[PDB]
Parts: structure tokens; C-alpha cells; sequence
């Protein structure tokens, strides 16, 4: 027993920021911000071997699988198109459960798709994809933002309410301010679920985004460590949107204890955030003090969010 | 080679059903303390004090009832309890469904 | 009931003996082991002496039937020497040489006793059957080799979807619209009818026609909804009533909602009109409108096909699965049971039970207690009434918690009813005579406490080497049971599992920091001994209370470990991380699948040595040399080999001993890489040996072989075992804190108080709920007397007064649905306040209560260490 | 591609199950081959939608 | 006597029409969607579910008792 117990994983990494970062690295960045600096940075990427096939024709659809109809059906529900082609060209391919409980399935999805698309539309006018080229702190961000209405940014997703979404959208809605596009910023999801931005001035826009930037070359050289999900929910409890101001209550710290606790552990119903390839590397068992680190490094970034959502 | 093999794995997943079922009982309390904090019973008094009088009900009627009668403000707070509970219910139930 | 003398038992027919937890019920098979191969006791022996081939033993677990093989063949050596000593030093044995005529005699049938105990029968009933029907052929009608399928939950899930394919696919959509309603598909239609497939299929209550199908019952209901339909649509309109303050004029929403359910077909749910139908309207309070009393018709019998789908589902499926085996050849461990009693159940089944008796003309069945309706009536067919062969039946009625087996206390209850003789053993050698009194007390509170007549309580005694057994905490004694009740009126399960694993953890660290100072003592007599964390156990009913009671005392530094866990090895993520690593191994050359094994934490590679190792690529290729070499080892010597040098070279093995709870990790990776030398040696293809591991993987086999092993020097910690796994188990500090915590079975079934029979009622109605609610009720009170018996000197319980009641209603406390709650309140409903009474009234010298009190002081000190 | 089932339609009424005509080797491969000669945007054509994975020389395996 | 309670039930009866229940949901709405109450949620307490506004319409026949029963002992 004379030998040395292993370091810490965690270790500065010196970094360079060049002056050129396309906006679909910063968006694959702020994605899985652990994740991001095992393959961004230090090429890990721990392959999960593949799925053993159904060994029977699916009866229920669930997971990715149902995700990607729901996702192709709000496409078309959306544009007006015609359900019964997609439906034939689902039954056509198998993927669908057979006869009539195909029929039972697609049409209680055609029920809830229809009720989100309803408020899609409402609001939707027609637009073209633009470009952006902006500098920030020294660095170019080039990319792409598609179907940008004159009203400002309109995207739609078939998933629940989630932070991550959030911050998708507050990073596409930063780079469209700071360029013209004067207008708000619209995110709908199932379940009602919203996330509303108002329209910020360049200053403004450019102090946010180079915050998020220099998490980006902070990310790159230490592994940043910022839960979207269970960082947002102690940051929920704390925040108060009326007043603009965390509270330092003990009491309501003991409730986003249990709720920040909540949302890193997992239930049999739905998979906690906590449990993952990317966090169990970095530490076995959650200790209280990292606990701190990820609270206070999440109400660094993550503050913005519910600060301006409505 | 366990023969009980099979009785011993649905025994063991009908405890976590049990806990599953129980924490979802919690949590609905949980949102139940939460919300009946959000509507103190001053709140159903202002909406009294509003409609109340055009039917003829004097302001120190209502004034009577919330702040002086004790078994009033007692059945009000029974009252605010299951109304909460009620729609945290439906919002967890709402939460639950896939 | 009489008291039972081991040496005055007469055997013949069928006799049966209760033994008490704790009563030493293995140490009496031994002595009527030893009468039945020497013929002793007379009148009372046994007509002829018989060998040890003829004597059958039955004990349920196989770890008990190697013990018991044992014990009994140090026995049967003991004996024999002290046949030739013709002196011994010990009771039993000098009753026994008492008795005993010729002992020159008497050692020689001892010796050939002790050279036979190689082939001596003591079998599970499993494994009874397994032997005796490859025994006899031709009378079970079986062929002589068979394999022994492990799990059939594979072929119940396949024969499940063949069902659903058949019986749902053709239906219309109308019909199909009702099926989906009940349950999403066949995964979930299994885990409703998956309790009722395992075990003999019992009796349901008014069952459907055999020629009734889907589309009768179907188009029956939607004509009986049809009716009401056009009725309340024809005699819409019109409103006269006598009003009740009850009742408001808000009705009208509930009007219009069922005009708005009748306009639409093919909907099976129901609005809810139960306002307006006429018995509620009654309860309300009269229109007595025709159709107003035709609406309760419609509420009064439950509208499903539920009953009808899980029916023919039930008796499909079961001829599926077993038509399924016959063609594989593949035989259950329930279809051997089932196969045994479908033969003696035959008219060819006389003769076979003729041979039975010629086999074994005696039979001694341990753990009566656990037992099937097929077990009974096989031991019943042979046993019952034969003029040569006796019947030994011995088991305890409160000690069977193994209903979630399948084990049917009823069946016990019908078979001591059958019998006329009856025995007990009243001295109690397990625990110190506090703790006899005290459980004594506890159970005699009431009359019929256990809720059956036909199980009764009797007060057993004390030893006479036990007399001195006492436990001293901080000078005087304390007393032999402690009561930890919890302050405040209404408490949540989740507070009271909080709050009482740290109480019972505040507890513990208090018994070990004035253990290891020698002022806590167990003792016996003027000797004694410090209170090691061995001797401390903590019984909990379920894995998730381990767990919450392990979180709480590890966060006061006291390492414990949960031994009835059953947690697979490939859940670990060690087993996730040596996929990683063969994988990589096998593909040296990849730089993707190389970094990713070299970035898990058994490597223990720094992110900065990973990106040191990105920057120079020789430092990569070196690392490629290695791992090739390693995948040479790994092709011509194995899994196990290659994993030995890795772990050599890369000094990993010694770097996780090195790291705080690394011995445990390293316990897994031995322990798989076990496994993959077993799996190595069967499959020669490298990459379908990575095809097995990475399919274990992803669902776990579950398997005891597959189950993780215990980690050293657990010995020393704390032991936590759930109530199942602790019985005929030694604890001599046990802890009972969620004892009051308590769950109720919302499907109906049960057994007839009449015909004894296994009951399922897929109908919702409340009688079935309640005779099912108090046969669950009886087991928690018998899950509560094994985990009282499983004392020595002190054991303590958590008592808080729960309320699962919706709502916290402050009329009364639900702690009388728990097991010990129904025994203080003597099943009556009370309030805090009265089981705070109940509770100081019962405590004399032995029972003791103080209240809960939660505290933090310190953790604990580290003992440091030897090197 | 969805293939689970048995190989053909006439092996599922062998096992007297009903004949479905999706989830079997022969759908698959004809899903598969539908794919090579055209692509899945075009739509269906027997009911079996083409699998556009493999429109090249590595369809050669199929 | 018996006039007197005529008199504070049949002014009870008059407040009952006076406050509906989606008066109620209408400060159900505002302020508890602060507390994480979506609109679903609150909709389907006061409108779907019949045993939520049985009790919901008993307890207001009890408020408007009581406070007519108040008004009465001011007179």
C-alpha cells in the first residue's frame, strides 16, 4: 500500500482563443459544457456500443424513436401540409405500430402536435436565412441563421422545457441582436412551454456574448463545470424575477438543496442529469464543496437566462 | 440456479414502484406548501370586498368574517389547502405524462 | 398444543412440531435423525431401524441442506464414538445412551450411517422432484435427460407478443380503441398477469363464458352505453328536482358535459353522471325518472374488457410457454413441481406414489411454514394415510414472510387442521431472558394477535445458559428492548425516514465511541467483550431504506455495508469502463477508441497527461506499441492473462487500493474478469466474446454467480440485511428504524377462509380489497416477529405515528395499518396522544422508550492504523 | 432498416401469426433495395418506403 | 326566527350568482402562475375535474352563509 492515490482529473490547461470561432462551436459548446471539453478540446469521446436490436415490430414508440415523428409531423403540421402523406409514408416504412394501433398512435399525436402548431402559426410569417459575421472582444463568429422573420427569431421544438433549450436560444438570440434585427426572440416547446427575449441594444448584447465567449476559452482550458438542468434549478428557486435579486434566505437554500438534489438524481420515470459518462469521470460521488463550485460557476452564466426570459 | 429467481425480480421492482408512487405523493405536497403561501386568504377577501357589495354586503361584514371569526379563517385555510393540493395534482399529473 | 419431548415422540402418520424463532429447530432434526436410524424410544420408536439412504429430509434453501448434512454427520460421529466410549458429557447424548439396549450393535449402524452420509437424500423440492421423476419414468411421463431452464422470463415475454399479435392485430379499430386504453401493449399487459403465471393458476371469480370473444363483450357494453345515450339525449331539458343546499345550480356544467360525451362513439371512458344518478341524488337528499335508475344500472356493474383479456391471456400464455419448453426439452423449476403433481394427480399416479413409500417409508419436511398447494397435496397423496410410513412436519406459522414467493400461509392453516397431532418447543436458546419477556409481552397484548385462530401465540422461556446474558451502555444496564418514538403529532414517510436513519446513526456512532474505550460491554455472566461494528445490524425492509440509512451513516464516517444487496456487477461503471478497454485492445491502431479507454478512470491518466499525450504523437505511439503487445497476450492466452499484465505494467491494481474505496472497485474488476475468462473459454471469437460482454451490459442477467461480491473486512462494519435474507441468522444488536413504515396492496387477492384456495378477482370491488389488505397486514406482523427473534441482547426500533391519510385529517393516525402499530394499539385507531399512552403503559423493566431527538456531535475518531 | 421478424410472410402463418408484411427480411431488403434505385424523398410505392442509407456501391452488400 | 335565517339564506343565495367560480380562477391564475401553475394545470381544477367543484361550490355556499350570517348580526 506504498503507492500514490490518483490525482485529481481536473488540471489547468494553458489556451489560445483565435480570432476566428464559428457560431456552430460555441452551439455544440454550451450544448454539454463537461462533455464539450472532453471531445472539443481533448478529443475524448466515449462511444456507447450500439443498441441491441428490438428482437419484436415496435408497439409503442418511445425515446429517440418517437422524438424524430414528432419532429417530422411538427415540420409538416406547421407548413400546412397534408398529415395522411406522412402517415402513409410512416405505415409504408414500418416504423408505426400495425393497423389500427398505428392509427391510435398517430392520431393522438396529430391531437398534441396540432395544439402546438396552432400557436406556431399564429405568430409565424415568412423569412429568409441570413448571415452573420460580428467581432467580439477580437474574434470573428461567422455562421448561419435560419428562417429569420422580420418580427425577429421564431424555432419550434417537440420537447419539454428544458434550460438547455434556453440557452440554445439566448446564444442565437445574442449573435441576432448584435447584428441589426431589431425584434424580439420566440421558443416554443410541448407542454405550453415558452422562452420569450426582448430586443437588447448592441451594447448590451456584446457584454453577454463576451461573457459566453470567454467561457468558451475558459471551457477549453479547464473543464468548466456548469450543469444546464440541476445548475438551473437552484438557480429557479434562488432567482426572483419580480424584485431582480437571488435570495439569501437559509430556508429557501435548504429547499434548492433538495430541488439542485432532485435534478442530479434520477427517478425510474425520467433520467436524471446527474447520472452520465461525462460527469462520473470526473468524480465517483458528488461532494458538497464541487456541489458549491458547480452553484456558483452556474450563477455566473446561467443568471442572464432567467434574468431577461418572460 | 435460483427457482424463486423470477418472484424474488417482481418483488424487487414493486418496492420501487411503491417509492416511485410515494415520491411523487411528495412531491405534490411539496408544491402544496408553496402555493398556499402564494394566496394568504387577504387575497379571497379583496375579491369579497369587490363583488360582495353591490349584492348588499357592507364592508365590516367581510371585514367580520376574514379577520374577526376564527372558525371562518379556520375553514379558509382547510379550504386554500385542498384547492392547492388539488391543482398541484393536476400539475404533477400534467408533469408525469409522458 | 403439548410440549414436545425429542426422545418421546412417537412417530407414525402424520405429526407435526412448532418451533419458535430461536428455538434451535436444526439441532431437533439431528436427535430425531439419530431415532430414526437406531429404533429407539420403544412404543414410541419406529416399527423396524431403517438406513440412511430410506430417511428423507426436505429443507426449501440449499445452503440449509448442506448444513444440515453436515451437522447431522458430526452428529451421527459424535454418537458413535460415544457408543464406544459408552460415557459422554453431553444431555442429549446421555439420554440417548440410555436408551440405547446393545451400543456394540448400535456403533456398527452408526458407522454404516457415517460412510453412507455421501448418499444421504436431504433435497429442496426442487430438487426432490428433479430426482424422483427421473427416478420413475414411465408413471410421470418425462424423459430421462432434461436441462434445467434458469430463467423463463424470455420465453413469458415471447409467448406474451404472440398473444397480443393474435388476439389484437385483427381487431377493428373500435375495438382496438378500448384495448389501448387499458394497457399500451404486451410489455405492459405481462407485468399485470406476471404475478399470476408463476405458480399454480388459482380461481377467479365469476369468470366469463369459454365461448364469449372480444367482439361480444364489446358490442354487449356499447349497446348498454347505446341505451343510456339515447335516453338522456330524448329527456335532455328539463329540470325538477327538490333542492338541497348540498347541491347548487352549478350542475348545469355537468349537464352539458354529458350531452357533449354522448354525440361521440367508441369511447369506453365515462363522464362522470354519478351526481345524477339516482342512489347519490338519494345520498344527496325525488324525479325518479326511468332513466335515472337506468344510469345506476350502467355505474353499478364495472364496464372493461379487462377481465376477459387477462383471462384468455392467462390460460394462452401458460400453454405457450410450456409448449415452448416441451419442444426445446427445457424443464422449469415450477414445471418439475407442477410435473410431480400432474403424475401422483393421474389414475397411473397410485402406483407411483407406491414407490414413494417403498423409497423413503418416512418423511421429514423442514420449514413447513413455506410451502405451495402443490408441495401439500404431494406430501398429502403419499403421506397422509399409510399404516408403515410416518410424516414429520416441522415449521413455524409466524415465521413464513415469503408470501411474495408464492408461499401460502393458508395452506399451512389447511394442513394443521388436518392434523391431530401437535408439538412445541418452549426453551428459547437464541437470546438473553430480557428480550424473552419482552416479545412475550408484546404479542400478548391481545387475543389472536396474528389475526388467524388457527395460529396461536405461546409464551416460550428462557434457557438456563442464557440467564446471565446482559448489556451494559455507560455504567448500568440497559434495558433488553428500547422503543425510539418520534416527537410531533402528523410525520411524513419521507421525514420519517429521514429524521430516524439519523437518530439510528447518532445511535450507532454512540455504541462504537463508547465500544472502543470499553465502557459498553456485551456480557455474559462476570465475562464480557467491547461492541464491535460487527455485532451492530440494521434490518431494513427494502433496498431503498439501505441505501438511505448507508448515505446517513456514512455522512457520520461509520463505513457499513448492505449484504442482501443484489445489484448486478455490470451496473457498476467499472463493468462499463472494461468494455472500453477490449474494445480499444482489440483496435490498437483507432485514435478514437485508444483515448477513450486511456481517459477512463481504471487507467487513472490525468487530463493533463491526455493532452500531453495529444501533443506529442511519438508519446501516442509507444502507447499503440503497448497496446498491441497487449492484444497479443489477449489472442494467445486470454482475457484474464492480458487484463493481469495490464493491471502489472500500468501498477493500477496498486494505485486503487491506494484510493479512498478503490478496494471495492477493485473487487468488481477482479470479479469480472472472472467472468470473462469463463465466457472466454466458451466462445473462441474475440469480437463475439465483446459482443457477450457489451450485451450483459446493457441488461443485466441478474444471475448469483453475476450478483457483486461482498468486500473484505466487511466483517468489521456495520451489517445492513433486509428482513427476508436475516431469518435463521444470529444479530446480536439489531436496529429496526422504519419498522413503522408500512404499504398497501391495491390488486385484490387472497385465499378463501373456506376452501383455502388462491383467489385473484380482476374486478376492482372492495370485498376482495379487504380480505387481501388482511392477509398483507398478518405478514407485516410476521415480517415483525422474525425481525424482533433476530435479537441477542438489545435491539431498538424506530415508532413514529405516520399518516399516509390525504390531506393530514387530524381526526386519527393510520399507525394501526402498520404491523407493530396494530399490536400497541391493539388494532384500534388512535391519535398521537393515545399511542404516546399505549406506549408507556407496556414498559416494565425490558421495554423502554425515549423520544427522538436529533443531534450531530461529532462523526467519529479514526482508530488510525497498523502498518 | 426494421428488420426483426421472421424472413418471409409465409413463415409468419407457419407460426400461425397473423400476416402483417412489414418487419420481415423481405421487407427489409426490399426496403433497402427500393432505396439503392430511389430515393426516400420521392415517397412510397408498394407501401414500403425506400431506405436511402445506401445509394451507392456499397449497397453491394445488401 | 324563522324569518331571519329566510332572509340570510336567500341573501346567500343572491351572493352565490355574484361570485362564480371562474372568479376564482381568474386570481387563481394570476398569482399562482408565479408558483409554477401553468395554465393547464389551474384549468383543469376548476373546470374537468367534478369533485373539485363539488367541494368548490360547497365551500362557497359556506362563505357566502357565513358572511351573510355577519351582515344579518350587523342589521
Amino acid at each position: 500500500q506504498a503507492g500514490k492515490a490518483h490525482s485529481e482529473f481536473v488540471q489547468p490547461l494553458p489556451f489560445t482563443l483565435p480570432e476566428t470561432v464559428p457560431l456552430e462551436t460555441l452551439q455544440r459548446f454550451w450544448a454539454h459544457p463537461v462533455r464539450a471539453f472532453f471531445q472539443m478540446r481533448l478529443q475524448v469521446n466515449f462511444r456507447t456500443e450500439d443498441s441491441e436490436i428490438p428482437d419484436t415490430e415496435p408497439f409503442i414508440l418511445e425515446g429517440l424513436s418517437r422524438y424524430q415523428i414528432n419532429q417530422q409531423l411538427l415540420n409538416a403540421l406547421v407548413e400546412q401540409d397534408d398529415a395522411e402523406r406522412l402517415f402513409r409514408r410512416f405505415r409504408a416504412a414500418g416504423d408505426l405500430p400495425y393497423g389500427a394501433f398505428g392509427e391510435i398512435f398517430w392520431e393522438t399525436q396529430c391531437q398534441e402536435m396540432q395544439q402546438l402548431a396552432d400557436r406556431v402559426i399564429a405568430c409565424r410569417q415568412p423569412g429568409q436565412s441570413m448571415e452573420i459575421d460580428l467581432a467580439c472582444n477580437g474574434v470573428q463568429i461567422t455562421g448561419w441563421l435560419p428562417q429569420v422573420q422580420p418580427d425577429g427569431l421564431l424555432r419550434w421544438r417537440p420537447s419539454l422545457l428544458s434550460v438547455a433549450q434556453g440557452m440554445q436560444l439566448w446564444l442565437e438570440h445574442l449573435v441576432y441582436c448584435a447584428s441589426g434585427g431589431n425584434g424580439e426572440s420566440r421558443l416554443f416547446l410541448r407542454k405550453d412551454g415558452e422562452w420569450r427575449f426582448p430586443p437588447l441594444a448592441a451594447e448590451q448584447a456584446l457584454h453577454y456574448l463576451s461573457q459566453l465567449i470567454e467561457g468558451y476559452r475558459e471551457g477549453m482550458s479547464a473543464p468548466l463545470l456548469v450543469l444546464p438542468e440541476s445548475g438551473g434549478a437552484w438557480l429557479k428557486t434562488c432567482y426572483d424575477a419580480q424584485n431582480d435579486a437571488m435570495l439569501d434566505d437559509d430556508s429557501t437554500l435548504q429547499k434548492a438543496r433538495t430541488k439542485f438534489l432532485q435534478a442530479y438524481e434520477g427517478n425510474m420515470m425520467v433520467r436524471g442529469e446527474g447520472d452520465d459518462i461525462w460527469y462520473q469521470r470526473l468524480w465517483r460521488q458528488l461532494t458538497p464543496e464541487t456541489m458549491e463550485a458547480i452553484v456558483e460557476q452556474s450563477q455566473r452564466f446561467l443568471l442572464p437566462l432567467f434574468r431577461f426570459n418572460q | 440456479m435460483n427457482a424463486y429467481y423470477i418472484q424474488d425480480r417482481l418483488e424487487a421492482q414493486s418496492w420501487a414502484r411503491h417509492y416511485q408512487q410515494l415520491a411523487r405523493e411528495e412531491k405534490e405536497a411539496e408544491l402544496a406548501d408553496d402555493m398556499e403561501k402564494g394566496i394568504p386568504q387577504h387575497l379571497f377577501e379583496s375579491l369579497c370586498i369587490d363583488h360582495l357589495q353591490r349584492h348588499g354586503a357592507s364592508k365590516k361584514s367581510i371585514t367580520r368574517a376574514f379577520d374577526d371569526d376564527v372558525e371562518f379563517q379556520e375553514r379558509m385555510a382547510e379550504h386554500i389547502r385542498y384547492m392547492v393540493e388539488t391543482i398541484a395534482h393536476h400539475q404533477v399529473d400534467i408533469d408525469s405524462e409522458v | 398444543a403439548e410440549t414436545l419431548d425429542p426422545l418421546r415422540l412417537p412417530l407414525q402418520g402424520e405429526r407435526l412440531i412448532e418451533a419458535s424463532a430461536g428455538t434451535g429447530k436444526t439441532f431437533t432434526i439431528a436427535a430425531l435423525y439419530l431415532r430414526l436410524l437406531l429404533g429407539l424410544g420403544g412404543s414410541a420408536a419406529f416399527p423396524r431401524p431403517l438406513t440412511v439412504e430410506e430417511l428423507l429430509v426436505v429443507t426449501f434453501t440449499e445452503a440449509a441442506t448442506a448444513e444440515l448434512r453436515g451437522r447431522i454427520r458430526s452428529n451421527i460421529h459424535e454418537l458413535r464414538i460415544a457408543c464406544l466410549r459408552e460415557t459422554t458429557d453431553n444431555p442429549l447424548y446421555e439420554r440417548l445412551l440410555e436408551e440405547i439396549d446393545d451400543k456394540a450393535q448400535a456403533a456398527q449402524w452408526l458407522l454404516l450411517a457415517e460412510r453412507q452420509m455421501d448418499e444421504a437424500a436431504v433435497f429442496t423440492i426442487h430438487g426432490f422432484c428433479q430426482r424422483m421423476l427421473n427416478l420413475n419414468a414411465f408413471e410421470s411421463g418425462m424423459l430421462f435427460e432434461q436441462q434445467l431452464i434458469e430463467d423463463e422470463s424470455l420465453l413469458r415475454y415471447q409467448a406474451c407478443a404472440d398473444f397480443w399479435r393474435r388476439h389484437c392485430y385483427p381487431l377493428p379499430r373500435e375495438i382496438a380503441q378500448v384495448v389501448f386504453e387499458t394497457w399500451k401493449g404486451p410489455q405492459a399487459l405481462l407485468r399485470d398477469i406476471n404475478r399470476y403465471l408463476q405458480g399454480e393458476a388459482p380461481v377467479i371469480k365469476a369468470p366469463p363464458p369459454d365461448d364469449e370473444t372480444l367482439a361480444s363483450r364489446h358490442a354487449q357494453i356499447v349497446a348498454r352505453i347505446d341505451t343510456v345515450k339515447q335516453q338522456w339525449r330524448d329527456a335532455v331539458g328539463e329540470l325538477d328536482a327538490l333542492i338541497e343546499s348540498s347541491g347548487i345550480d352549478r350542475r348545469k356544467f355537468n349537464r352539458s358535459n354529458q350531452a357533449k360525451w354522448i354525440d361521440k362513439i367508441s369511447a369506453w371512458a365515462e363522464e362522470e353522471t354519478n351526481s345524477y344518478q339516482l342512489p347519490e341524488s338519494l345520498e344527496k337528499f325525488t324525479p325518479r325518472h326511468p332513466l335515472f335508475e337506468a344510469i345506476d344500472q350502467l355505474l353499478a356493474e364495472p364496464l372493461s374488457i379487462r377481465d376477459l383479456v387477462i383471462t384468455r391471456a392467462l390460460a394462452e400464455i401458460r400453454e405457450t410457454v410450456a409448449r415452448e419448453k416441451r419442444r426445446r426439452g427445457e424443464l422449469g423449476f415450477d414445471d418439475m413441481l407442477s410435473r410431480l403433481d400432474s403424475a401422483l394427480r393421474s389414475e397411473s399416479g397410485e402406483v407411483l406414489a407406491a414407490a414413494i413409500r417403498t423409497r423413503f417409508p418416512v418423511a421429514m419436511i423442514d420449514e413447513f411454514q413455506d410451502t405451495d398447494p402443490q408441495q401439500y397435496r404431494i406430501f398429502r397423496r403419499i403421506w397422509h394415510h399409510q399404516p408403515e410410513t410416518a410424516l414429520l412436519l416441522i415449521g413455524d406459522p409466524k415465521q413464513a414472510i415469503y408470501a411474495f414467493r408464492g408461499a401460502d400461509i393458508f395452506t399451512y392453516m389447511k394442513a394443521r387442521s388436518e392434523v391431530h397431532a401437535h408439538y412445541t418447543l418452549d426453551t428459547n436458546w437464541r437470546s438473553a431472558p430480557g428480550m424473552v419477556n419482552s416479545v412475550n409481552k408484546l404479542f400478548s397484548q391481545t387475543d389472536d394477535a396474528f389475526m388467524f385462530r388457527e395460529i396461536p401465540f405461546i409464551p416460550v422461556k428462557s434457557a438456563g445458559k442464557n440467564q446471565a446474558l446482559r448489556f451494559v451502555f455507560k455504567g448500568e444496564t440497559q434495558p433488553a428492548m428500547k422503543m425510539w418514538l418520534m416527537e410531533g403529532e402528523s410525520c411524513g414517510v419521507g421525514d420519517y425516514q429521514s429524521t430516524m436513519a439519523q437518530v439510528c446513526a447518532a445511535q450507532i456512532r454512540d455504541w462504537l465511541q463508547a465500544g472502543q474505550r470499553g465502557e459498553a460491554l456485551l456480557m455474559n455472566g462476570d465475562d464480557a467483550r467491547p461492541v464491535r461494528a460487527s455485532d451492530i445490524s440494521v434490518l431494513v425492509r427494502s433496498r431503498q431504506e439501505a441505501a438511505q440509512v448507508r448515505d446517513a451513516l456514512t455522512l457520520l464516517e461509520i463505513p457499513s455495508v448492505y449484504l442482501s444487496n443484489r445489484d448486478s456487477v455490470f451496473e457498476t461503471l467499472e463493468a462499463q469502463e472494461m468494455l472500453w478497454l477490449l474494445q480499444a485492445v482489440m483496435t490498437p491502431e483507432r485514435e478514437n477508441t485508444l483515448r477513450s479507454a486511456l481517459a477512463t478512470s481504471m487507467m487513472g491518466l490525468n487530463a493533463l497527461d491526455i493532452e500531453t499525450l495529444n501533443n506529442d504523437e511519438h508519446a501516442w505511439d509507444v502507447v499503440v506499441e503497448e497496446f498491441d503487445g497487449y492484444r497479443q497476450i489477449w489472442r494467445k492466452r486470454g482475457v484474464m492473462p492480458m487484463l493481469r499484465a495490464l493491471m502489472s505494467a500500468r501498477n493500477i491494481a496498486e494505485n486503487l487500493l491506494a484510493t479512498a474505496g478503490g478496494e471495492r472497485r477493485l473487487t468488481d474488476i477482479l470479479h469480472i474478469s472472472e467472468l470473462l475468462q469463463e465466457a472466454g473459454t466458451q466462445l473462441e471469437s474475440e469480437h463475439a466474446l465483446v459482443r457477450w460482454l457489451s450485451q450483459h451490459i446493457l441488461e443485466p442477467d441478474s444471475n448469483a454467480s453475476s450478483q457483486q461480491m461482498r468486500l473484505e473486512s466487511d466483517k468489521h462494519l456495520v451489517q445492513i440485511v433486509t428482513i427476508h435474507k436475516s431469518k435463521g441468522l444470529e444479530y446480536p444488536l439489531v436496529w429496526l428504524p422504519f419498522i413503522t413504515n408500512f404499504r398497501v396492496q391495491e390488486q385484490a387477492f387472497y385465499h378463501d377462509r373456506h376452501s383455502f384456495e388462491a383467489v385473484l378477482d380482476l374486478n376492482a370491488a372492495p370485498e376482495s380489497v379487504d380480505l387481501a389488505e388482511a392477509e398483507r397486514l398478518a405478514e407485516d406482523l410476521r415480517l415483525l416477529y422474525v425481525a424482533l427473534t433476530r435479537s441477542v441482547w438489545h435491539c431498538s426500533l424506530g415508532v413514529a405515528p405516520l399518516v399516509r391519510r390525504r390531506g393530514d385529517k387530524k381526526g386519527d393516525t393510520d399507525v394501526h395499518q402498520s404491523a407493530l402499530g396494530r399490536l400497541l394499539q391493539k388494532g384500534e385507531p388512535q391519535d398521537a396522544a393515545g399511542l404516546r399512552t399505549c406506549i408507556e403503559a407496556l414498559c416494565d423493566d425490558d421495554i423502554a422508550w425515549q423520544t427522538a431527538q436529533t443531534g450531530d456531535n461529532q462523526p467519529w475518531q479514526v482508530n488510525d492504523v497498523s502498518t | 432498416s426494421g428488420i426483426r421478424w421472421g424472413i418471409d410472410d409465409d413463415n409468419v402463418r407457419e407460426l400461425e401469426l397473423p400476416a402483417t408484411g412489414q418487419h420481415t427480411w423481405r421487407f427489409g431488403l426490399t426496403r433497402m433495395l427500393l432505396g439503392y434505385a430511389m430515393e426516400s424523398a420521392q415517397g412510397e410505392w408498394q407501401s414500403v418506403l425506400p431506405y436511402d442509407e445506401s445509394s451507392g456501391l456499397i449497397a453491394e452488400l445488401v
